[PDB]
């Protein structure tokens, strides 16, 4: 039930690369799979949610840039960006919503320390 | 939007003393409101369900209450692995909004 | 007590007639939000076998509750097509249904996952099992119960009291049509100009006493040159004349 | 709950002549002393209409209905009860029943499961029963339930002296059923080929169904045994035709008169009178329909290119 | 010329043009049955729509009788429904006159604030302040031309 992280590297201003987040067994089309933001320094900001009906809820702020869908059967949770204006070198946290109404059901998953700069790797 | 404010930013004069941790929020939300705790550098954890419930592994001195946008919580006992921030949420409002952020430290 | 979230009762209402008015005295003053037709024609364009259900919900699924947009009530539980015709009804029900030591008869289904089609109930009341793991128990973990209540205390502020709706809505294939609503009967008046209205016939004249005798079924009555000149009077069963003026 | 009844002695049934019957109110204006030229849906006059016998000998076959159905019963015994519409009758697709009570006349619209013989008479040989209600296996989804004043009957079953003629006519049209039911008493004449005279019908009954008509059963009145007095009831269909009327000072229709069955009669149609002078009358021309048809196309095959000019690169 | 200006919801840009009935053509601002002139409609969510909800603009929903062409009403009183005085209440058969849309971003397409423009005008009467761009040119007199 544990979730595994995949993602790294260093990209420039304008491109985006293939997040994914994977499951040790549960479902991620019929669940609830959301993603946050965690900056240095900065507190956490709400990213994206999916819920098991195909509806996708995300903040304004990214409106009409993230593109997120579950896999069928590989268990992996997968979102694509578009137009990067380089505010998103931050750490992506993947898991499903901690409570629907009463559950004990709370595990989280590791995140990636992503970063977007012009500057490439020195 | 909510606009998701606490006043009591850094409660790091308390080493196992009274601690009066609150939030607040914009418009008037019930108890679909919970919090996170959050070691530097990995993945935050759960410590109550719905406003009114508690995590399954952890100090039965945890006891939080409120209502009519204000959250209350208190940790008495301040145990030296609790050395973390802690960051409000509530959700069941799109848009889902966070809280800033609050620092505890031990001296 | 209105039905929960989970079963929207269903009440096809038909071989009548139409009145609202009532409807703007249950509660004061408010809006409909009304979609398919504009709230002041609803007395008018009468059609067939009016649509009715009746669920009670939150305050925020109140504006929710509008087609194109998904949720939790308005995806798992109660979906409207993207042409529905008809509008819903919303009103404020604290001192009905709220309840002062908390009333949790009312229940709504958070685990469905599957997107519901417009216009169908769904009842699982069988537990779900998520993990890759047969549950197939009760009582377990990773067993959750697709079926959870809400809570109606009466010190909650507008959002969160309970709202009861009535989703009214409407269909026309073919069909002669058997809901329609009249009104504005007037006075009769003798021996003046007027311009009467009889059962749907529109003319000008003065209408006197008559003489003549129809028969138990007929209505109408026409001369030679193919007209209107007697009409029989819809409320109370006598007979006049129309001359000209 | 039914039963394979079978045991049944089939004859030819009758060819008879409807000489003026089958005429009603076309509809609800109030006229005096006028000859009025309609078009509408009637029982051609000398039209041949078939005639069924009951006595033994048991008729109630399923019969084709459109256009709708002129139904006639002669009877003492008041033995015909119902009626059956519908177009699958298999619990399928939804069904009408129109049944008499002994207070009541009720309208069954909704899906039933039709036995095979539907009947309710056979009790005690003689004796009459309407048991066994349960001609249908369940009522599915019914849509219009209505009851109202039945129709007039005499008590018990009287053999023979039929002194009581019932017609109805029933008329499907833009959904709406209608029912025009009429009743004359005492005919002393031996029953065949139906009475002469003339006899209006006036309206009965208006109904929105909106539902499929194709074919109707009639309905007559432990599960054999029949020896009762006897019972005829005559079938006629309808075409659309013109007709001229003349309503009395009373605004009760009094005499009809064709206008597409003779050179006579279409004369008086085309003069709007019941009476012609010596002379010469122009009615209308004639022309002769076509007998078939053909069509001339050039031989091409192959497709066209709409799929290079709308998927182009 | 004349410009009438105001905001109505989209469903109701139908009740604007020439003999409708309805709430806003019959109760609000009724056309003369012989215009003639323009309308214009062009979709306002971003400008005139504010994303918490925008009161500003109201519309009188109940009202005795109809209005007569071009006829404004700005009384604000309260409308008897019954045979029962009303002195001034919110209560039993006694209602507030005209409400206030909520305009919000997420409504649909019909629920979103147009904007109208009624040009209206007359011609062949008298003389004309303001006309087209067309540039003058000289004058003839006793030749045959086209003027
Ligand atoms: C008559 O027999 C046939 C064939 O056995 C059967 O399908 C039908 O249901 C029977 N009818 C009744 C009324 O039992
Ligand atoms: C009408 O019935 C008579 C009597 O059986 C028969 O001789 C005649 O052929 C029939 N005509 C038609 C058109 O069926
Ligand atoms: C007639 O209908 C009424 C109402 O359903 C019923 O009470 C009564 O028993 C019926 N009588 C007969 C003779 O069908
Ligand atoms: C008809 O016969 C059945 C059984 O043969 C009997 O139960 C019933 O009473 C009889 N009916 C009458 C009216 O005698
Ligand atoms: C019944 O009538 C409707 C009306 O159009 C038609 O669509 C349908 O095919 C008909 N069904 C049958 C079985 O005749
Ligand atoms: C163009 O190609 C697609 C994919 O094969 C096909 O579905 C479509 O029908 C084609 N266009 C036309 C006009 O056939």
């Amino acid at each position: 039930v544990q979730l595994v992280e995949s993602g790294g590297g260093l990209v420039q201003p304008g491109g985006s690369l293939r997040l994914s987040c994977a499951a040790s067994g549960i479902i991620v089309s019929s669940n609830y799979m959301s993603w946050v933001r965690q900056g240095p320094g900065k507190g956490l900001e709400w990213v994206s949610v999916i819920y098991s009906g195909g509806s996708t809820y995300y903040a304004d702020s990214v409106k009409a840039r993230f593109t997120i869908s579950r896999d069928n059967s590989k268990n992996t949770l997968y979102l694509q960006m578009n137009s990067l204006r380089a505010e998103d070198t931050a750490v992506y946290y993947c898991a499903r919503e901690v409570v629907g109404s009463n559950s004990n059901m709370d595990v989280w998953g590791q995140g990636t320390t992503v970063t977007v700069s012009s500057a490439s790797t020195k | 939007d909510i606009q998701m404010t606490q006043s009591p930013s850094s409660l790091s004069a308390s080493v196992g003393d009274r601690v009066t941790i609150t939030c607040q929020a914009s418009q008037d939300i019930n108890i679909y409101l919970n919090w996170y705790q959050q070691k530097p550098g990995k993945a935050p954890k759960l410590l109550i369900y719905d406003a009114s419930n508690l995590e399954t592994g952890v100090p039965s001195r945890f006891s939080g209450s409120g209502s009519g946008t204000d959250f209350t919580f208190t940790i008495n006992s301040l145990q030296p692995e609790d050395i973390a921030t802690y960051y409000c949420q509530q959700y069941d409002n799109l848009p889902r909004t966070f809280g800033q952020g609050t620092k505890v430290e031990i001296k | 007590r209105f039905a929960s979230v989970y079963a929207w009762n269903r009440k096809r209402i038909s071989n009548c007639v139409a009145d609202y008015s009532v409807l703007y005295n249950l509660a004061p003053f408010f809006t409909f939000k009304c979609y398919g037709v504009s709230p002041t024609k609803l007395n008018d364009l009468c059609f067939t076998n009016v649509y009715a259900d009746s669920f009670v919900i939150r305050g925020d699924e109140v504006r929710q509750i509008a087609p194109g947009q998904t949720g939790n009530i308005a995806d798992y539980n109660y979906k409207l097509p993207d042409d529905f015709t008809g509008c819903v009804i919303a009103w404020n029900s604290n001192k009905l249904d709220s309840k002062v030591s908390g009333n949790y008869n009312y229940l709504y289904r958070l685990f469905r996952k599957s997107n519901l089609k417009p216009f169908e109930r769904d009842i699982s009341t069988e537990i779900y099992q998520a993990g890759n793991k047969p549950c197939n128990g009760v009582a377990g973990f990773n067993c959750y119960f697709p079926l959870r209540s809400y809570s109606f205390r009466p010190t909650y502020g507008v959002g969160h009291q309970p709202y009861r709706v009535v989703v009214l809505s409407f269909e026309l294939l073919h069909a002669p049509a058997t809901v329609c609503g009249p009104k504005k009967s007037t006075n009769l008046v003798k021996n003046k100009c007027v311009n009467f209205n009889f059962n749907g016939l529109k003319g000008t004249g003065v209408l006197t006493e008559s003489n003549k005798k129809f028969l138990p079924f007929q209505q109408f009555g026409r001369d030679i040159a193919d007209t209107t000149d007697a009409v029989r009077d819809p409320q109370t069963l006598e007979i006049l004349d129309i001359t000209p003026c | 709950q039914c039963v394979n009844l079978t045991t049944r002695t089939q004859l030819p049934p009758a060819y008879t002549n409807s000489f003026t019957r089958g005429v009603y109110y076309p509809d609800k204006v109030f006229r005096s002393s006028v000859l009025h030229s309609t078009q509408d849906l009637f029982l051609p006059f000398f039209s041949n209409v078939t005639w069924f016998h009951v006595i033994k000998r048991f008729d109630n076959p399923v019969l084709p209905f459109n256009d709708g159905v002129y139904f006639a019963s002669i009877e003492k015994s008041n033995i015909i009860r119902g009626w059956i519409f519908g177009t699958t009758l298999d619990s399928k697709t939804q069904s009408l029943l129109i049944v008499n009570n002994a207070t009541n006349v009720v309208i069954k619209v909704c899906e039933f499961q039709f036995c095979n013989d539907p009947f309710l008479d056979h009790k005690n040989n003689k004796s009459w029963m309407e048991s066994e209600f349960r001609v249908y296996s369940s009522a599915n989804n019914c849509t219009f339930e209505y009851v109202s004043q039945p129709f007039l009957m005499d008590l018990e079953g009287k053999q023979g002296n039929f002194k009581n003629l019932r017609e109805f006519v029933f008329k499907n049209i833009d959904g709406y059923f209608k029912i025009y039911s009429k009743h004359t008493p005492i005919i002393v004449r031996e029953p065949e080929d139906l009475p002469q005279g003339f006899s209006a019908l006036e309206p009965l009954v208006d109904l929105p169904i909106g539902i499929n008509i194709t074919r109707f059963q009639t309905l007559l009145a432990s599960s054999s045994g029949w020896t009762a007095g006897a019972a005829a009831y005559y079938v006629g269909y309808l075409q659309p035709r013109t007709f001229l009327l003349k309503y009395n000072e009373n605004g009760t229709i009094t005499d009809a008169v064709d206008c597409a069955l003779d050179p006579l009669s279409e004369t008086k149609c085309t003069l709007k009178s019941f009476t012609v002078e010596k002379g010469i009358y122009q009615t209308s021309n004639f022309r002769v329909q076509p007998t078939e048809s053909i069509v001339r196309f050039p031989n091409i095959t192959n497709l066209c290119p709409f799929d290079e000019v709308f998927n182009a690169t």
